[PDB]
């Protein structure tokens, strides 16, 4: 019962180093994991039911999506390659049930947050200044990387305390997370994470209350504005270009990354209103763009992509009403777990619960913000480390809310 | 900097017969290996970015895949205009660095 | 979208000359522009290029600190100021844009240039 308990909480403190800084952690993290389950032997079947309010939804999130992703697949015949990244989400289940029956210790996390976030900028800093890289990502791809740097960052910014001492290491967490981001590029996780983290201000501080938050979104959108207004400011300079691009694809000019994402975009709404219910099915985005007119006379790179670049879009194009429904679930049923848990938490007081379920919650955002420019079903370590990470805090608001 | 190493160097087969181009890497480059086809006296036109993807306007023909540091280009067939000169690069490290070239 | 660049000619060793990359198409300051020259009979050769924003610059080993480029966004050119010519520089000079970070995280050319002549 104890053995369970700090074999535990030692993976819920090694879990950020070990899936950063550690090349094969991911799989190390996944036996850890593992191995645990194999000693709740005993146990495991009086973990589910008291847990059932938080445990049964997930459960039930992940196995429609896996339906609905096979059903794509069975009625368009496809090699089983393209449901072998949607077979990674099983793993939320499987670190919930885990972490329910063996109890961490969530004061061990935090912990684990800032050593992984300093030890993977130190990473980044060697392969960066020394070995010289132009994307330095730690030893998985820069996209993977960034959204890891982003979720852990706004993870170790809900630092549940009140102490002088605690608010400037979770400042920290942030600052290490800002200049990770910007040592390889990707400044779209900067912002993302930057945007995110206003709301996670009132889980930083219970003082912030919601009009402090109306305020300091005003003052953020005020200093936006005065931005524009001064003619040789660098926002002025990215923000033009984009109302130039924009201002070129309203007319036959779509040649540049602006016009051919917003061209991959509509061909894939026009095809997905033209098949509400079924698309082409799982994956497959490049049979309409094939299939189109638009590519049938003109050659452009808006026809080479294999996939389209936002998860709405793709999820609709590919997989119908069904699959955009549940593809939504997978992020928003974790998201109304975490609101009824922190809600409850709030009730009881208990801070560390509080402070977990708002960090569920930017986590999701993030996520949410992050795939509205890209697909996260693309790459596996996204897909392996967002399931790991979700389940993982949900376990444990579950178990801080109910006892 | 990054060494790379093509072989052959120079290759001769005739149209129908699929070619394989083989791009080695002195250290460990992920998948920023990038191909061109130069043409005698004019500018290199890109054929597959990122070792898997093609580019716009590039027949079907040509493909390239990646096992571990071994980077290898090859087509399908080989039609009268696909005899020219090639390349591969890496974008890994900031001083990017290009292959001896290859020619057909 | 289209780069032409012009500057090659007769410069004896110890001489200095600036290649300017004139785009269109595009805006230079939110891409980068990569310079590849090619000896006479060899293979391409990388010399130097541009961030995208913030607008840092590397230079290869045999070209660094003797070769100085530069961006300027209210004319959209791209120059690479070359300065101590010896008679190893001879060679074609190509610009190059990379392709959209978003389609691809790494660099790769996708458009170049026609090309000029440095002797
Ligand atoms: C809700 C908000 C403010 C979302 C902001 C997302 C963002 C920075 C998009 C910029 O596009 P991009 O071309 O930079 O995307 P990417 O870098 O991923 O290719």
């Amino acid at each position: 019962n104890k053995l369970l308990s700090r074999m535990a909480t030692v993976l819920v403190f090694a879990f950020p180093v070990l899936i950063l800084c550690v090349p094969r952690g991911a799989g190390v993290f996944l036996a850890g994991v593992g191995v645990l389950a194999l000693l709740g032997w005993r146990g495991m079947g009086r973990a589910w039911r008291e847990y059932s309010k938080v445990m049964t939804p997930l459960a039930i999130a992940v196995l429609a999506f896996m339906l609905v992703y096979v059903g794509s697949k069975l009625y368009f015949h496809t090699p089983w390659n393209v449901i072998d990244n949607p077979s990674r989400t099983l793993l939320a289940i499987l670190t919930c049930w885990v972490i329910v029956r063996a109890a961490p210790n969530p004061a061990w996390l935090w912990r684990g947050i800032t050593v992984g976030l300093f030890l993977a900028l130190l990473i980044v800093g060697y392969q960066k200044f020394a070995l010289n890289i132009d994307r330095p990502s730690a030893w998985i791809q820069a996209i993977a990387f960034a959204n890891m740097i982003a979720a852990l960052a706004l993870v170790g910014f809900a630092r549940p305390g009140d102490s002088r001492g605690t608010h400037m290491e979770a400042w920290v967490n942030l600052l290490l997370g800002t200049m990770i981001l910007m040592l390889n590029g990707t400044r779209g996780a900067v912002v993302a994470m930057l945007v995110t983290s206003v709301p996670m201000l009132m889980i930083r501080y219970r003082r912030f209350s919601v009009r402090m938050l109306i305020v300091a979104v005003c003052a953020v959108a005020t200093l936006a504005i005065g931005a524009y207004m001064v003619p040789d400011s660098p926002v002025s300079k990215r923000v033009d270009d984009a109302v130039s691009e924009i201002q070129m694809y309203r007319q036959g000019n779509i040649e540049t990354s602006v016009g051919v994402r917003l061209k991959i975009w509509h061909i894939g709404l026009q095809y997905f209103s033209e098949h509400p219910w079924t698309g082409v099915g799982v994956g497959q985005f490049a049979r309409i763009l094939h299939a189109s007119e638009f590519c049938h006379e003109t050659k452009s790179l808006a026809c080479v992509l294999e996939h389209a670049h936002n998860d709405i879009v793709e999820a609709a194009s590919t997989t119908g009403i069904p699959g955009l429904m549940v593809m939504l679930g997978l992020f928003l049923v974790p998201a109304v777990l975490f609101a009824r848990a922190l809600r409850a938490a709030r009730s009881l007081g208990n801070p560390q619960g509080v402070s977990l379920g708002g960090a569920g919650l930017g986590v999701v955002m993030a996520s949410l913000i992050s795939g509205l420019t890209q697909v996260t079903m693309a790459h596996q370590a996204n897909v392996v480390f967002y399931a790991g990470l979700i389940g993982l805090l949900l376990g444990m608001a579950g178990r801080e809310a109910h006892s | 900097d990054i060494q790379m190493t093509q072989s052959p160097s120079s290759l001769s087969a005739s149209v129908g017969d699929r070619v394989t181009i083989t791009c080695r890497a002195s250290q460990s480059v992920s998948s920023a290996v990038a191909w061109y086809q130069q043409k005698p006296g004019k500018a290199p036109k890109l054929l597959i970015y990122s070792a898997s993807s093609l580019y716009s306007g590039v027949p079907s023909r040509f493909s390239g895949s990646r096992s571990g540091t071994d980077f290898t280009l090859t087509i399908s067939s080989l039609q009268p205009e696909d005899f020219a000169t090639y390349y591969c690069q890496q974008s890994y490290y900031s001083l990017v660095t290009f292959g001896q070239g290859t020619k057909v | 979208v289209q780069l032409v660049e012009s500057g090659g000619g007769l410069v004896q060793p110890g001489g200095s000359l600036r290649l300017s990359c004139a785009a269109s198409g595009f805006n230079v300051y939110s891409s980068s522009i990569h310079w590849v020259r090619q000896a006479p009979g060899k293979g391409l050769e990388w010399v130097a290029y541009i961030s995208s924003y913030y607008g840092s610059t590397y230079y290869a080993d045999s070209v660094k600190g003797r070769f100085t480029i530069s961006a300027d966004t209210s004319k959209n050119t791209a120059y690479l100021q070359m300065n101590s010519l010896r008679a190893e520089d001879t060679a074609v000079y190509y610009c190059a844009r990379i392709m959209f970070k978003w389609v691809s995280p790494n660099m790769a050319f996708d458009y170049w240039g026609q090309g000029t002549l440095v002797t």
